[PDB]
């Protein structure tokens, strides 16, 4: 198991959609890599100026928009790749 | 004197690679009994585009054979340095002919072996190769100087069905050296 | 002995993957340097605005993931190699 | 449904303008990207140093100019194109 | 005498290893300069937007990690060769 640390998340990249909204297979650059992945660890949370660890607003098991950047970092665990960022680079968590 | 050279099935003017490949040395050639065939029209120097192919023929335990444009740097030497290991008897060498007609070569191969050729305008990817996708042979040999599949494990019909569409594009072809190509 | 300061960390680098999942031997580039170290020693923490030392969330003789870059120093302890880096510049420690 | 974290705002870009002020078409270069776009959803507000989160200026359902830049993110939501910016890159919102 | 000001150390480097572990004597680039020196003078501590001095982590006369780069300084004093830089450019202080 992998829990992140501070105000960072662990997250698993949503499958690249395979196929357009009107059934067009999409391929290569068409099929781009997703920037929707859902929560599989969330931090302790962000750490301020005074010193106390405020809680991420992203919970363990929900879909968060994500931006990949030099922030992002891939990684490995239980030979799955999964992404590690900070809560900023998390756009959103999807709901619904 | 004169000589006569018969030789049968393939055995395009394509050597091994790499010279560690060889099995049995006192010939200096690769011998793979009963081996898998990967057809790849891109060229690769990376080996995780392969692994996943790599792992399941481990897991198969007979050999392999990759027919590409080009193996080289880490992939290469990958699979060498897997080929002493002895957990994947793995030969690789250079797809045969130039630009619109290795492509055919290779197609003819994997039409002869039961297999398919793993191209990016095609639409597959090496990631996603599976032992079904690979091909099949009885035997194949490889030296410095050709490459010999002997008795490739595929359909007659597709080997008829290629030969005749092969013999159209000799009809169609109206050059010396177009014609005795495909033929 | 090597212990660090402020919010900083001592990570011995785990050894490079010889082999892949299903039994590969992985060389030169293909067996990548481990982004996964063992913690030897931790800083007494990070010093915040106002003066005060914040206890780092890395504990001694823990598995952590490291990121590779300007942070990071490569150091010769005892004739063996180690890592220096911020706390920040760990993602997370490794559980179970 | 999307809506955004922090600071941020979700915005359906406004079409751009097919005919200029006196009923010239405009096409290519000339119908430029809208920098007009109505607020879909808004964010819980900005996280200060302090750790208070401050609700943000901006309203679901109101008209904003703001900026295309690095911090805008393009995204599909039920196949339509929205933008993804923080309050700070939204120049103003549009009354009347 | 020379003694440094606010969050800042004086190190005295130590001579680069003429033999390797085994025994063999590096020359060149093999006998890099060491990033290992002695502490001789100690700032007063560095200044926190409150305003007060934090004493620094650092003592005189041990040994400590250091980074070579923009913000160390080389100078001479009685005619011998030491570095000027900031307790944060300090990596670690050795023990034993």
């Amino acid at each position: 198991n992998i829990r992140p640390l501070h105000d960072r998340v662990i997250v698993k990249r949503k499958e690249v959609e395979t196929k357009s909204a009107g059934g067009i297979v999409l391929t290569g650059s068409a099929a781009a890599k997703s920037t929707r992945g859902e929560v599989l660890a969330v931090g302790n949370g962000r750490i301020l100026e005074n010193g106390e660890v405020k809680p991420l607003d992203v919970k363990v098991g929900d879909i968060v928009i994500f931006n990949d950047g030099y922030g992002v970092k891939s990684e490995k665990i239980d030979n799955e790749e999964v992404l590690i960022m900070s809560e900023s680079d998390i756009l959103a968590i999807v709901e619904a | 004197q004169d000589e006569l050279d018969v030789v049968e099935g393939m055995q395009f003017d394509r050597g091994y690679l790499s010279p560690y490949f060889i099995n049995k040395p006192e010939t200096g050639a690769v011998e793979l009994e009963s081996p898998f065939i990967l057809l790849a029209d891109k060229k690769i120097s990376n080996i995780r585009e392969m692994l996943p192919v790599l792992e399941a023929v481990a897991k198969a335990g007979k050999p392999l054979l990759i027919i590409a444009e080009d193996v080289e740097g880490e992939a290469l030497a990958t699979l060498v340095v897997n080929t002493m290991r002895g957990i994947v008897k793995v030969a690789a060498v250079k797809a045969p002919g130039f630009g619109d007609r290795r492509k055919a070569m290779l197609q003819d191969i994997a039409t002869l072996t039961g297999g398919t050729v793993i191209s990016e305008e095609i639409g597959m990817e090496l990631e996603k190769a599976t032992l079904e996708d690979l091909g099949q042979a009885k035997r194949v040999v490889i030296n410095k100087d050709t490459t010999t599949i002997i008795d490739g494990v595929g359909e007659e019909a597709a080997i008829q069905g290629r030969v005749a569409q092969i013999r159209q594009q000799i009809e169609e072809a109206t050059s010396d050296y177009d014609r005795e190509k495909l033929q």
